[PDB]
């Protein structure tokens, strides 16, 4: 009964922004490090940011600069992400997983490095397009989608 | 990033080896985890800290790393193993510490005959006021064909299918060089050429 | 013993090149990760863990009980992540003692969540005499020891009851 | 082991000391060996100390046993590089009791 839940995924258009939580539950959720990773639809991972157990410390992606906060209240086992400007990229499922440690806790990186991401949530989805509302260019919902935010097969 | 065999495929009882290739940055220096997802779920991480599995994951799965790349092995086979499989490295690069993660590797333990495509084409319809590549089914999958393609897919016959479509910016372009979709099984790439 | 003084000896400041922060989840208050409040868990500052020394002349005016750890790992990778370089060791001495342990690993059921274990030991330190500690690594440190102040017989006694 | 047995267990494990490097190398290989045993309570990782002793048994070597009582639920583990004698066996407490060992060179009736 070790989980987390991912939530606040839907829709979102491009330019806006979005806010996302993660709940865990059965075990101690303020002794753990704690991460964002994002698996766009059908294609590979991407990290996405890592928040200490305490807070104290933040790394962000390459990819999210100057678009990302991520915070987290331990007394609600919460992790919070808000990201801004979005676009087709951003699309993706999004992912909160917990870093594992030996049974140690500190302020370097060098002690979690060496470990990594024993429990996942079931993920919430995120789709970016400004769009809403044979078969070609249709809504809503094999499909895939094109870059005009619409759905077709 | 880091970079994986493309795709691989075994039997039941066989051993396989996927391998993992990075940066000084990353694996030279901070070490490496394994996740495994099988399909229509979520990761669970297979291996940690080279090396090392955690408890629950069965003994054939280990792997190791030397210099900049990482290997992971199955020594014996069951449906069960059938996924996609990540490796994962902390970077300590600038801009600042991050972790990477290989593109990924999907595996098949060939529960059935191995089997070619059905590829069909069907050009851009005369209703026309300003594509459709169709591989009608085989096994397995990951077929590595304005550019849109589907994730193959499962169905009936329990072979799989895909799709492609293009675009226009409606000329004829390209002819002559046409029209193909040419799509690969490691085993043939494949052409369906039509149209102007 | 009726009394004590607790003495600042060896001060957590006073290492500069290792993480005297760190702490662990059974240890925890609240829910964040802490340590022993008398104690310093060192680990590597830099990825690098320098030979760590201390030393204490008594001029506390009496005797002064001293404790330290000695932390023994789960497995090699713990070994490496806290303390860097393996094959390390404790070294505690005095006008007279002598210890040189080294850190006994062995992967042992979760006890508190914690595989890994650490083993104190104690010693009277005389007046005017001299602690010196030196570690490569595993070394759980005082911050503190405990003068004797007032000396007299005295006793355990082991009770479930409160004090009226 | 973990304990399903359903009381506590006493186990016991050896270590052995061989007579010279020559022996540690024709048995166990590798040298710088070590035997690791850990539980609930217990840590030990030995080293086999190797000494040149007089022949005993025809056996210049010797073999270093412990013990411990395993409690129910807990769980043993061991882990060694060379000169371990390992327990195939456990022994389960079934009935308990004032009792005791006499010493007697009398035989039963
Ligand atoms: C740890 O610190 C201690 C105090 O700072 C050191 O103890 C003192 O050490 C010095 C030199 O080692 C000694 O100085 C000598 O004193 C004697 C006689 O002194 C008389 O009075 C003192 C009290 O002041 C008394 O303790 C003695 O029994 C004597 O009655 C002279 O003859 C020498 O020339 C020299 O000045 C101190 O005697 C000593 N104090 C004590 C309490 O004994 C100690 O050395 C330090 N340890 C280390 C390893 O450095
Ligand atoms: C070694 O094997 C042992 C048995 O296979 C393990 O002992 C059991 O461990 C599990 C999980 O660690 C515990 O399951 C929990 O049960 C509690 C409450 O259960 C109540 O009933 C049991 C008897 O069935 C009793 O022992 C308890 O005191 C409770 O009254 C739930 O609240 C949890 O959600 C969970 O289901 C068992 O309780 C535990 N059995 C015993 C005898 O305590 C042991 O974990 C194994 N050791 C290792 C290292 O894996």
């Amino acid at each position: 009964e070790v989980q987390l839940v991912e939530s606040g995924g839907g829709v979102v258009q491009p330019g806006r922004s979005l806010r996302l939580s993660c709940a865990a539950s059965g075990f101690m959720f303020s002794s753990y490090v704690m991460h964002w990773v994002r698996q766009p639809p059908g294609k590979g991972l991407e990290w996405v940011a890592v928040i200490w157990y305490d807070g104290s410390k933040t790394y962000f992606a390459d990819s999210m600069r100057g678009r990302l906060t991520v915070s987290r209240d331990n007394s609600k086992n919460a992790l919070y992400l808000q990201m801004n400007r979005l676009r087709a990229e951003d699309t993706a499922v999004y992912y909160c997983a917990r870093q594992q440690d030996s049974g140690y806790s500190g302020p370097e990186v060098s002690y979690y490095s060496h470990y990594g991401m024993d429990v996942w949530g079931q993920g919430t989805m995120v789709t970016v397009s400004s769009a809403s509302t044979l078969v070609k260019d249709y809504f809503p919902e094999p499909a895939v989608l094109q870059s005009s935010g619409l759905y077709s097969l | 990033v880091l970079t994986q065999s493309p795709s691989a495929s075994g039997t039941p009882g066989q051993a396989i080896t996927i391998s993992c290739s990075g940066s000084s940055s990353n694996i030279g220096s901070n070490p490496v985890n394994w996740y495994q997802q099988l399909p229509g779920a979520a990761p669970k991480l297979l291996i940690y800290a080279d090396e090392h599995r955690p408890s629950g994951v069965p003994d054939r799965f280990s792997g190791s790393k030397s210099g900049t790349s990482a290997s992971l092995a199955i020594s014996g086979l069951q449906s069960e193993d059938e996924a996609d499989y990540y490796c994962a490295a902390w970077d300590d690069s600038l801009s600042g510490p991050a972790v990477v993660f290989g593109g990924g590797t999907k595996l098949t333990v060939l529960g059935q005959p191995k089997a070619a495509p059905s590829v069909t084409l069907f050009p851009p319809s005369s209703e026309e006021l300003q594509l459709v590549c169709l591989i009608s089914d085989f096994y397995p999958g990951a077929v590595t064909v304005g550019v849109e393609t589907t994730t193959p897919s499962k169905q009936s016959n329990n072979k799989y299918a895909a799709s492609s479509y293009l675009s226009l910016t409606p000329e004829q372009w390209k002819s002559h060089r046409s029209y193909s979709c040419q799509v690969t099984h490691e085993g043939s790439t494949v052409e369906k050429t039509v149209a102007p | 013993v009726k009394h004590f003084e607790k003495v600042k000896i060896l001060p957590k400041d006073r290492w500069t090149q290792h993480t005297t922060t760190g702490g662990s989840r059974a240890c925890a208050v609240s829910g964040n990760p802490s340590f022993f409040r008398n104690m310093v868990w060192l680990t590597e500052k830099g990825s690098n863990y320098p030979v760590a020394k201390g030393s204490y002349n008594n001029t506390s005016g009496e005797q002064m009980l001293i404790i330290w750890g000695v932390h023994h790992p789960n497995d090699e990778t713990e070994q490496r992540t806290l303390y860097q370089n393996v094959g390390t060791y404790v070294s505690v001495g005095t006008s007279t003692l002598n210890k040189r342990s080294t850190p006994e690993i062995a992967t042992r059921p979760k006890v508190n969540g914690q595989g890994g274990r650490m083993e104190f030991s104690w010693t009277l330190l005389d007046m005017w005499d001299t602690i010196n500690f030196e570690s490569t690594g595993n070394l759980i440190a005082p911050e503190y020891g405990f003068k004797i102040s007032k000396r007299g017989s005295s006793g355990i006694m082991k009770t479930e009851g409160t004090l009226e």
